[PDB]
Order: C-alpha cells, then structure tokens, then sequence
DNA sequence: CCCTGGAGAATCCCGGTGCCGAGGCCGCTCAATTGGTCGTAGACAGCTCTAGCACCGCTTAAACGCACGTACGCGCTGTCCCCCGCGTTTTAACCGCCAAGGGGATTACTCCCTAGTCTCCAGGCACGTGTCAGATATATACATCCTGTGCA
DNA sequence: GCACAGGATGTATATATCTGACACGTGCCTGGAGACTAGGGAGTAATCCCCTTGGCGGTTAAAACGCGGGGGACAGCGCGTACGTGCGTTTAAGCGGTGCTAGAGCTGTCTACGACCAATTGAGCGGCCTCGGCACCGGGATTCTCCAGGGC
C-alpha cells in the first residue's frame, strides 16, 4: 500500500518546481549539503519574482491595446519601475528598445 | 594579375546608421568627427568581447562561435544579455 | 519657396520614431564583415553561427545607445545642444573604459 | 528524436495565466522569461553558497536563503518575497 | 486519328510536322488526365508547342480561364512576342515591374479580370503571391522545369501551394544530379502517386514509369548541318609554385576554410591567393604564364588556333580567373570580349553583337560558365576551351552547345584542361557518373 | 541622538576636495556632500548588519564590512 | 602686509593632500553619524574599532573618487568652480 | 619503511603552499574533482603575481629612500603600472593615498 | 591558545627575500598582501569552477587553471603567467 | 612689463627615542606516503544539420554626393558677488587612564536531519496540428508646422 | 513687431486579408516521490576572558566667525562656420539559389588511467618571547617660491 505520488509544490501550494529546484542546488556546487525548506523558499521567491514582472508586463501590454507580451512590453515594465530597474540594472533585453526621453532643452521654444 | 579593394570593414558602420543610433540615444545635434570616434569604440569593444568568446571556444576544443560564448563573454563583462541562452 | 521645415523638427520626429521602434539599426552583412575581420587576428580558421553575431549586433547597438544617452547630458551639462568627441571621451572616463 | 532541454516555461506560463488569465506570450518573451529565472537563481544560490562558507557550514538552509534575499533584492521586493518564502516554509512544514 | 497537321488558329506559316506530334501528343495528354514533362530540348522551339496547347485549349474548349506562365525575366519578352506573331487571339498580360506598375496592373487589369493568360517571372510570382492565390488557375506552365528541382525551396512551396487543375514543366535538362530531383518534380506534376522520395529490376522499370509523364526527342531529326563536336581531354602537370601551395594546403596568415575549394583554384593559378605574387612593381611580364601549367598550354595552343580557323571561346567558373586571363589577354597584343556576372545586360549584348559579326576582328571571348542566359549566339566561333569543369556535365554541355547554335555550320572541338592527380580528377570521375546517370536514365 | 552629520564638518570636505584635486569650490557643495555620504554609508551599513544578523551576533565586525564591500563591488584589502 | 593670491595656497594644499596618506574626517564624529546610522536597522548595536576605521577608508576614498569626476566635469564646462550640478552629472554617468 | 617526505612545492620548484592550495580547493565547492596539476600552475600564477607587485612596490620604496614595503608603496607601484591598475581597478588599498595629478587648467598661467 | 590562524605570509615574505634581498615589509602590507592573494585565488578558482560547469566536466585541470587565467589577466601579464604556469606543471610531471 | 628684493614655505643634514619587525624556540596538526578501487573522460563510430567559398540572378531600399540657408558655437566684454586668505575666539577631539560587564569564542554532548538506496509512477517534453493575433495595406480624419499678411 | 488663416505635411484611426507562430492534445520515459537506514553536522548548555562601553580631566589643534578684496561666473553681443534638409544618383544590401564537405551535437560502447578514500607519520607552520635597526620626532641652516613695486 503505497500513498498517492503528491507533489511537494502542490504541498507548499507554489507554482514552480521544487523537485527541480532541489536538484539543481544539489548539483550547482554551492554546498554539500541543502535543507529541505531551502528550495521550497527559493522557488517562492522567484515565483513572486516572475509574477510581479507578468503583472507589470501585462499591463503595458494593455497599454499598447495588445493580447501578447513581447520583450518591447518586458523591457518597458522592467524599466519605469525603480525596483526592477536597480535589480536588472546592468541587464541587456534582446529586440527591447528604450523608454522615450527627450531632455527639456532639446525641446522646440 | 588584378587586384582591386574596395573598402575599410569598420567604413560599413556608415554615418547613416550612427546618426540613428544618435538619434534612439536622443540627440538632436552631431558633430562631423562624432563617427571616426564612434568607429573605434565599436571597435574596442567589439575586440573585447570576441577576445573572451574565442578564448571559451579554444576552451571547448571547437572551431565554432558560439551564442553561449558571446553570452558568457557579456557576462564576464557585466553585460548581461537575456534571450539567447 | 517649396516647404522646408525647420533645421532641428524632422530630427525631433527621427528621435520619437526610433525610440518607439526595436529593430536593428545597423546593416548585418557589414556588421558580420566587421566580426570576421576582428576575429582573424584573435584566431584564424573561425566559424560563426549566426545567432553569435546576432548577439554582439544586439550588444554593441545597446552599449553605442547608452553612450549617446550619456554624450548628450555631458553636452547639455557643457551648455550646449551638439555633441562632440570631448564629450563621448569624457563619458568614458567616467564611466572607467 | 532530439535531446531533452529543462525550462521554466511551464511554470512561467501556469503563472502568467493565472495573475493575467486572457493573455499570451511569445517565444522571445519566454526566452527572456527563462534566462531571467535562471540569472536570479545563480544569484541567489551563489550568496547562499558564500554565506555558508563565511559562516563555516556545510549546509544550505532557508535562512541562509531569506539573508541572501534580503541582500539581493532592494528593499520593498526583498520584503515581500521574504514574506512570501516565509508563508510558503510554513505550508510546507505545518502539514506535509 | 488525333491533331495531325497544323492547327487552323495558329499563324505565320504551318507548324513542323515533328512539332505537331508533340503538339498532338500534349492534346492527348490533357484528355488522358495525367500531367507530363516535355524534355525535347532546343528544337524549333517549346514556346509555340505551349502557345498551341493554350490555343486549343481557349478554341476547341471553353475554357478561357485564368491561365499562368512562369517564364525567367529573360525570356519574357520573347514569350510575349511568340504570344503576339504566332497565336495572336489569346490575350497575355505581362505583369512586371516596381510596386506602383503591379497595383495599378492587378487593379487595373487582373482584378477586372478580363485577361486569359498571364506571363510573369519568378520574382514576381514571390512578390505576388497573395493575389495570384485567389484566382482559380486551370493551366500552369513553368518554362525551364529545373528551376524547381529542389523541394523545401520558397518557389517550390509556393508554386504548389496554388489551386491549379492542371500542370505542366518544360525543361531541355530533366536530370541533373541525381533521381531526388526528378522525384521532386514528379511530385509537383502529381503528388497523389510520387508521394515516396523513394536491367531487369532497374532500367526498364524506370523507362516505362517516366514514358507515362515525359517525353524527349533529339535534335537529330533534320540535322543536315551542325558538326559534332571533338572532346579532347589535356592533362597539364602543376608548376612549380602550383605544387609547392598544393602541398602546403594539404598539409594545413591565409585563411583556407573549403579545403576543395581551395585546392582548386590553386590548380588554376597561385596568383589567386595572397603572398604568391612577384614583387610590389607588379611587373605583368612571363609571370603568369610559367608559374600555371593550363597558362603555358593555353599560350601553346593560342597561336596555333590563330593560325588556324581561330575565334575561340573560353568558359571558366571563377571571375578571378578571367580577370588573369584577360591581363594575360592584354599583354600578349590579343583583343578579346568578357560576358560576366557583373555585366550589365546592354554591355552583355553589346558585347555579343560585335563578337558575332561576320567580319569581327575580336579574337578571344570569355564566359562564366553559368553566367550565360541560357540565349547567346556565338555561332561564329570555332574552339571552345573549358578552362575548368563543372559538377555539372548538363551545365558542361550547355556552355558546350552554346557555340553548337543553328548559326554554326562549322565542326566545333572541345578542350578540357584537367590536372592530373587532383581535385580535377575527382571533379571529372562525378561529372562522368553524373552524365551516364543522365544518359541510361533519359537517352536511352 | 542626532544632528551627528553636521559633524562632516565642511574643512573635512575642503581636505577631501583638494586631495581629489579641486581648487574652487562652490557653496553649496557641503549639503550636497553629506547626502552623498548618508546614502552610501545607509547601503553600507545595511549590508554589514544583515551580515551580523545572520552571524546571530550583538557586533559588525571588520570582517562584515569588508563582505558588504565587496558584494557591492568596493573590494577594500586591509583588513582581512 | 604679506598676502597671497587666491588660489596658490589651494594648490599647495592641493599637494599636501595628494602626498599625505593619512584620513581626513574626525574619528569621533565619524563614529557618532556611523551609530547614528545604524540606529534604523537594529538596536543596542555593538562596533569593533576595526569596522568604524573600514568604513571611513570606504568613505573617504569613494568621496574623493567623485570629487575627482566632478573636477572633470566642472573642467569640460570651462569652470573652475565645481558645483552641484557637476556632483549630480558625475552620479548619473557612475549609474546611482 | 617510507622515503623522505618531499614537498610538490620542492618538486614544482616553487614557494607557495602546493598542499595548502590543493585543500583549498577541495574545500572550496568549486568543482567535485581537483587534478594533480591545477594545484601547481595556481601556485605558480599566484607566486608570479606576487613576485611582480613587490618588485615594483620594492623599487618605489627605494625612490623614497626607505626599506620598509608599506601601503603608500603599494599602491603607487599599482597605480603606475597598466596590467595592475586594470586588474585592481575596483579595489581600495587603505592608507594608500592617491596619485599626485593636477588638471593642467588649474595651474597658474 | 585560541584558534590558529592561516595565511601567505611566510611565502610572500620568501619572496620578497628572493627579489629584492635588502627590503623588509610591514604589518599593514603584509595584510593587503594577504588579502589580494586570497582575492585572485577566488576569482581565478570561480572562473575554473564556471568554465567546468559550462563545458559538463567534473573536474578542475591546468587547462580550466589557464583558461580562466587568460579571461582574467590583461595581455602581458596573461603570457607570462601561462609560460610560469606551464613551466613549473612541466618540472613537477618531470620530477615525479 | 620684465627685473630686484624681501617674506614665507619647503628641503636638507644631525641627533635622541621607542617600538615594531626579524629571529629563534615549542608543540601540533596536516600534508606526504603507500595501498586499493571505481568511474570519468578520452577514443571511436554512426547519423543529421549548419556553415563556408566560389558564383549567379533580380529588386529596391539605403547610402552618397551636393547645394544652400540658418541656428549655433565660440570668442570678447562688462558687472558684481561670492569665495578665498587671514586673524581671533571657542569648542571639542584626543590622549591617557580607569572600571565594569556583555558577549564572542570554545568545548562537550546528543539529537535529528540529510545523504544514500530502492522502487514505482505520473509530470514534463518532443511532436503534430489547426486557427487567430497581428502585420500590412488603404483610405479618411485630424494634429502640427510654417509662412505670409494684415494691423496697431 | 506681433497675432491669426490656411496650406501642406505628417500622423493617428478604422477596417479587410492573410499567414505563421502559439496553444493544445498525445504518447512515453525519465526524473521525482514514498519508504527506510546510517552517521555526523548542528543545536544547546556552560565557561572564560577579552574587547567593548561609560566616564573624567587637561592640551591643544581644529573649527567657527568675521572682514576685506579680487578673481571667476554669468549674461549679452556679434559673426563666420558647420550642420540640417531636400534631391538626384549610384551602390550594395537583401533575398533566393548551387555544389560540396567538414564541424558539431547526440547517441551508444569501451576501457584504462587518474582521482578519491583510508591509516600513519613526521616535518612544516603557527603562536610566543625577545632584542636591535629603522622610522620618527625635534631642531637648525639652507634653498626655492611668489608677490609687490618700479625703471626698464
Ligand atoms: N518560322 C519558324 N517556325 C518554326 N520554327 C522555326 C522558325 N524559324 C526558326 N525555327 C526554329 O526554331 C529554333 C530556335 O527556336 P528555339 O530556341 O528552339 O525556341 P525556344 O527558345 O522556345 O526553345 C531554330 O533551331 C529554328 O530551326
């Protein structure tokens, strides 16, 4: 009598993949030893990390009257926001562009 | 017994195509020596980075350029760059 | 007589154009030529796949986009509304290249 | 039949449906999506790793994870993400 | 007992009788509900046997509907003209030309649609493919088949992406390479029964499946000029530089990346690489004759051919390659002609002209191999010289039969200058099965 | 306490201006200044505390400084 | 009497300055805005010596750093004076 | 019975710790295998390294008529050398001081 | 006694006697010392741990050692590295 | 409008002090030696797709060269005001000393948490496939820019 | 010298076709979950002692403040130059092809050589204590600078 095969994301109530997760830490060369509570932490971080950018990607995505996100929609949500902003400071986005931005002498008087 | 060249590789990098460079950074107004500059900071860093991808490639034992060794050439550099690999 | 706009307008509408637009600003055969030409002297004998040099377009055009950015507000920082090598060569050494 | 590559896209696109339900994303975008992911976790797995060695352990924990999110992260993110962690240890530990 | 003399609609004069079988026999094939290769090569011409098959179609049948030619820019004038002289009721349109010319050509003529054949090009089959997809098309004719060879190419795709009752190729060289290309054209005559890519098991079984769907004659029929042709085949031995840069490439700045490409011009001539050439001063001087075995046979050969009946051709498949010959050319006191990739099409047939008057003093004319428009009568000349071979022995014997014109009435002889243990070598063992490959599958 | 970041008292930042080589200097530098050290300082020290939290510690150490700098890529060699 | 030019002893101490090796800022007060600082994370705080000393050579030498960027800056805009507007250019291009 | 023990240092010709590098990196979590020769060329990189820095550390001390190596010294012999300059760019030397450099704009005319 | 601790300074201070025979060093030196031997052999031992995982090898060898010495070093000082380097592999696989 | 001549700052040669680096000892723990094993990587072989080199063809968009006018960069000038150099008074840093106790560092003990193994099974991935989101094109409709003209 | 009309231009908005990627379904296989055992890492308590903090007093340098003045910041003006704008022309990019062959990735095997683990052990290295040379502090004599006034 074997119990049913349950999930420990379903069991943290996460949408990532701990199993995954724990693997690839045992495997990465970080320590010799990983917690069981380490990689169910680490998936709820970045699960949180990847919701808040879909949120604010979307919401350009409404701004822009489409129904997809393409890195245009990304890099304008990773910019306009300081947080995303200092965390992807140094980080290039593939086909993203520039947010508009003409300085106030530029400008016709 | 004919021989004939036709240009700098680095001339291909036209004016053109600085000035819309420019114009994305947001300037209005360029000087005429702005693209002799422009040229040769293309050129250094462009020297860096392939310096660091071919030195991955010898690493690999490979005679291919890789998008994973310019990424990792980027990295090394800290200029992360997200959607090829 | 015929219309002619203004000397600055039609570069204000290039500048609005090109930081609404995402594509390539820069002629990939020339670019790739460019590449090759570097490479020989690091190694000979090299091949390139061409999602390589896909990636360095990609890079240099945003490390060229960021200079000007910086160029600019050293040249208004300088009064003025041009830039010029002064100000590119001084945005490197401030930024430590 | 070709290899077998590992990806967050899955997981990425239960999240995407469920925090914007009619929308959609393309392959440049999941691309970017994925090696995003992965960056944060280098990142964070390599704090830990080296917060571990300062403190002369062997052992990864979630409390080395929550310090290396609250050294990474700036400020209201950090928070909210150790918050999250946080809920998500104790669903873990409390019934499972 | 079918279309046995020349057909009351067509014009200017009465239709071959070795033409109007093939006439008849295509009648014959429409009736029998399969679609089939016409392969008789350059005879009187393909042009009219297709004009007569649309002409029967539009007169005998009503059915006048959208028709489609897919003739190379090239030709389309001359199609154009044949639709005018010979066959003059049915009413092409000739779509070509810049983006305004074809939407004020669709909207002005194709979408009123008051047309019954259209002529148009490659290019613009690309280009407007979203508006010739709409039309139902009841005939579609593809004039030099062996452009579709291959499958998985953008024209291949599309050509059979249309909605097309009924199809038909025209192509002098069925084969080529090898029985891959010919499925693919088979598959575009009929997919439902050459869905499978893939002398008694072999041989016969391929000659009574294609005689079904193709059809091929030799231009023997009148004959009564046209010499044959002798093929001599010279073994020259490398120089000196030759073999010291051929042992140098096998055993390895230059960049040397195709390893057979590079060997192989350098059995031509080590002056197309770098650091091989003489001093600076760049003194053209006996420098470009001894340093190639092909150039002192070649400077052999000249002087004896001038003496001789003379006006020479040269075909050679590297523009480095004429361009030392011309340098060569010029400093030896020889006027000569270059038709290349890079001559404009006035220039091209400026060039041709002079060459082909009768009382010409131009001695030399040099071709790029496939650089010719499949056209181009040079019947006024006598040597042909293959400077090289191609992969190709149809590519060969077109370049070949390009001074084999009607115009020419005199014997022709063929040069083949071959390294002897060499890439050369190889080059001609392929091209030799190739050519049998062609000849037991098609000729016989 | 407070009104401890007046005590950056503006002959330190006229000694701290010269050795980076300045002649001149303008008024209004001084407030300017001290913010710029307020906030360098707040990211530094954060750093350092969240190290000794973890440490489970009442003291930075050295050693917690010379961490903070170096994740912020401000290596200093010195002290250990 | 004796007076000098305005700007002569600013180069002196320029190269007094540029020779000496030693800190500029007072220990005390350093110490003092450094606790003062750290009053906002935590409570009864405890510092080494050593982690004070590290902080002001932290300090010192990124403010000089800035002063010397500022001095270019004001230089390129054909002044001598430098000013805020130099500090806030400097910051910007560094990328704070 | 067993030889005299002979140090890989000796055996390498070399004067930093071999075995101690060789723990180092097993240690380290760098890797799960370290071979036999990544020790040795370590030691000798970090040798050659050091070697150059106080060479040139040692002539600047000389030049201000001293015989102690001290951070002044160091980080003039850093500062005024290209490779070591770019290889410590990002690094603060405490009580090092600056280069004596002075924007020929200021200086009196 | 308390804890011992470990560190390069009896070879640096050997080093020192080789090249220049008549010079001493101090305290303060002999620590930055200390710490830029420890900061060069982390980054060059990161970058061999990286170079590993990017190419699936599970083990560190001269060739990871010289590669990352040649992404890190700038030019010169990477050539005479490498010829050290490889001179002393080649007298201890000689001499054993 | 460069040439003396003083003040003031810095530099150089001497002498007394102290304190810290160099040297010499003691004990310990960690690296070197020797023995055994395994499992990883080097080598090989078969397949499948991409890239390089020499060409050809066509299309057309983009670069190029040019001429002209107009903002603008740059130099020169005047004004004032504010920063600097210096002297006086005040304030707290600094140095030394002392006292008290919190807490960092260490040691012993025991538990409980994680590595490792085996077995079973279902989630994740490659492959097909259809349909709709968006790109494109065209055709109005409106917002902007520039110039002329009319007027106070 | 200023404010409005209109004309040309560019840009936004609405809608119709069409296509190529995305979202979903399917089969299966490989990595994850369930159960168990073993061992050492980490939590817990107790101790020591060292390093931190508090406080006080006396010196003295450093900071605060005020004054007087000259140099630098800044606004203004004029000009001769260099760059933006539009146009006709040339060129090379872009796309679509040929013909071959090696390179690289993946899969699937094999084998041997190098790296890990264990016990033993003595030599190396870290801590400790002491003493002389180097650095420093203090002082006097000398050079070098900078600024003011005038006859060059
Ligand atoms: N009036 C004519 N009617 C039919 N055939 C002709 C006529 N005049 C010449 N020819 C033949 O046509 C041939 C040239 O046409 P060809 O190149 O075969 O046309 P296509 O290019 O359509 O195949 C010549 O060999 C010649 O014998």
């Amino acid at each position: 009598t074997r119990a049913k095969a349950k999930t420990r994301s379903s069991r943290a109530g996460l949408q990532f993949p701990v199993g995954r997760v724990h693997r690839l830490l045992r495997k990465g060369n970080y320590a010799e030893r990983v917690g069981a509570g380490a990689p169910v932490y680490l998936a709820a971080v970045l699960e949180y990390l990847t919701a808040e950018i879909l949120e604010l990607a979307g919401n350009a995505a409404r701004d822009n009257k489409k129904t997809r996100i393409i890195p245009r929609h990304l890099q304008l949500a990773v910019r306009n926001d300081e947080e995303l902003n200092k965390l992807l400071g140094r980080v290039t986005i593939a086909q993203g562009g520039v947010l508009p931005n003409i300085q106030s002498v530029l400008l016709p008087k | 017994r004919h021989r004939k060249v036709l240009r700098d590789n680095i001339q291909g990098i036209t004016k053109p195509a600085i000035r819309r460079l420019a114009r994305r950074g947001g300037v209005k107004r360029i000087s005429g020596l702005i693209y002799e500059e422009t040229r040769g900071v293309l050129k250094v860093f462009l020297e860096n980075v392939i310096r660091d991808a071919v030195t991955y490639t010898e690493h690999a034992k490979r005679k291919t350029v890789t998008a994973m060794d310019v990424v990792y050439a980027l990295k090394r550099q800290g200029r992360t760059l997200y959607g090829f690999g | 007589k015929p219309h002619r706009y203004r000397p600055g307008t039609v570069a204000l509408r290039e500048i609005r154009r090109y930081q609404k637009s995402t594509e390539l600003l820069i002629r990939k055969l020339p670019f790739q030529r460019l590449v090759r030409e570097i490479a020989q002297d690091f190694k000979t004998d090299l091949r390139f796949q061409s999602s390589a040099v896909m990636a360095l377009q990609e890079a240099s055009e945003a490390y060229l986009v960021g200079l000007f950015e910086d160029t600019n507000l050293c040249a208004i920082h300088a009064k003025r509304v041009t830039i010029m090598p002064k100000d590119i060569q001084l945005a490197r050494r401030i930024r430590g290249e | 039949r070709k290899t077998r590559k590992e990806s967050y896209a899955i997981y990425v696109y239960k999240v995407l449906k469920q925090v914007h339900p009619d929308t959609g994303i393309s392959s440049k975008a999941m691309s970017i999506m994925n090696s995003f992911v992965n960056d944060v976790f280098e990142r964070i797995a390599g704090e830990a790793s080296r917060l571990a060695h300062y403190n002369k352990r062997s052992t990864i924990t979630s409390r080395e994870i929550q310090t290396a999110v609250r050294l990474l992260l700036p400020g209201e993110l950090a928070k909210h993400a150790v918050s999250e962690g946080t809920k998500a240890v104790t669903k873990y530990t409390s019934a499972k | 007992t079918r279309f046995e003399d020349s057909p009351s609609y067509v014009k200017w004069g009465k239709l071959r009788d070795y033409q109007v079988r093939g006439l008849n026999w295509l009648i014959s094939l429409y009736e029998n509900g399969i679609n089939g290769i016409l392969a008789d090569e350059m005879g009187l011409g393909k042009t009219l046997q297709t004009i007569s098959l649309l002409g029967y179609m539009k007169h005998y049948r009503n059915i006048p509907g959208p028709h489609m030619v897919l003739v190379p820019k090239s030709t389309l004038h001359n199609w154009m003209s044949e639709f005018k002289r010979w066959v003059p009721t049915l009413r092409s349109v000739c779509l070509i030309g810049d983006k305004e010319q074809r939407a004020a050509f669709v909207r002005d003529v194709l979408l009123p649609g008051e047309w019954d054949v259209c002529v148009t090009s490659y290019e613009m089959l690309i280009k407007e493919k979203s508006v010739f997809k709409k039309f139902n098309w009841r005939y579609l004719v593809i004039d030099e088949a062996h452009r579709i060879k291959n499958e998985k190419s953008k024209l291949s795709e599309i050509v059979r992406e249309f909605k097309t009752t009924n199809r038909l190729l025209l192509t002098g060289t069925p084969l080529q390479n090898n029985l891959h290309e010919l499925w693919s054209l088979l598959n575009f005559l009929l997919p439902d029964v050459f869905n499978s890519a893939d002398d008694q098991k072999l041989v016969e079984r391929l000659h009574m499946v294609l005689r079904p769907f193709l059809l091929r004659r030799i231009k023997a029929d009148v004959e009564k000029s046209l010499p044959p042709k002798k093929e001599v085949k010279i073994y020259v031995g490398l120089s000196k530089m030759q073999r010291e840069w051929y042992t140098r490439i096998l055993m390895k700045k230059m960049r040397l990346l195709n390893i057979l490409m590079q060997l192989r011009k350098c059995c031509n001539h080590p002056y197309l690489f770098d650091g091989a050439e003489p001093g600076p001063p760049y003194t053209t001087d006996m420098h470009l004759v001894t340093n190639s075995g092909k150039m002192v046979v070649l400077d052999k050969l000249l002087p004896k051919l001038k003496e001789q009946g003379s006006r020479v051709l040269i075909f050679s498949q590297m523009t480095r390659v004429l361009d030392i010959l011309e340098d060569y050319c010029m400093w030896r006191n020889y006027e000569y002609c270059r038709l290349d990739g890079q001559t404009p099409h006035d220039e091209r047939q400026d060039s041709i002209n002079a060459y082909n008057e009768p009382n010409s003093t131009k001695f030399v004319f040099m071709l790029s191999t496939r650089a010719g428009g499949l056209g181009i009568n040079l019947a006024t000349a006598d040597v042909v010289i293959l400077y090289d071979s191609d992969w190709n022995p149809q590519v060969d014997l077109q370049a070949m039969d390009r001074a084999h014109r009607i115009g020419q009435t005199k014997t022709v002889r063929v040069f083949r200058f071959i390294t002897d243990n060499t890439v050369e070598e190889r080059i001609v063992e392929r091209a030799e099965m190739k050519l049998r490959l062609d000849s037991i599958v098609i000729q016989q």
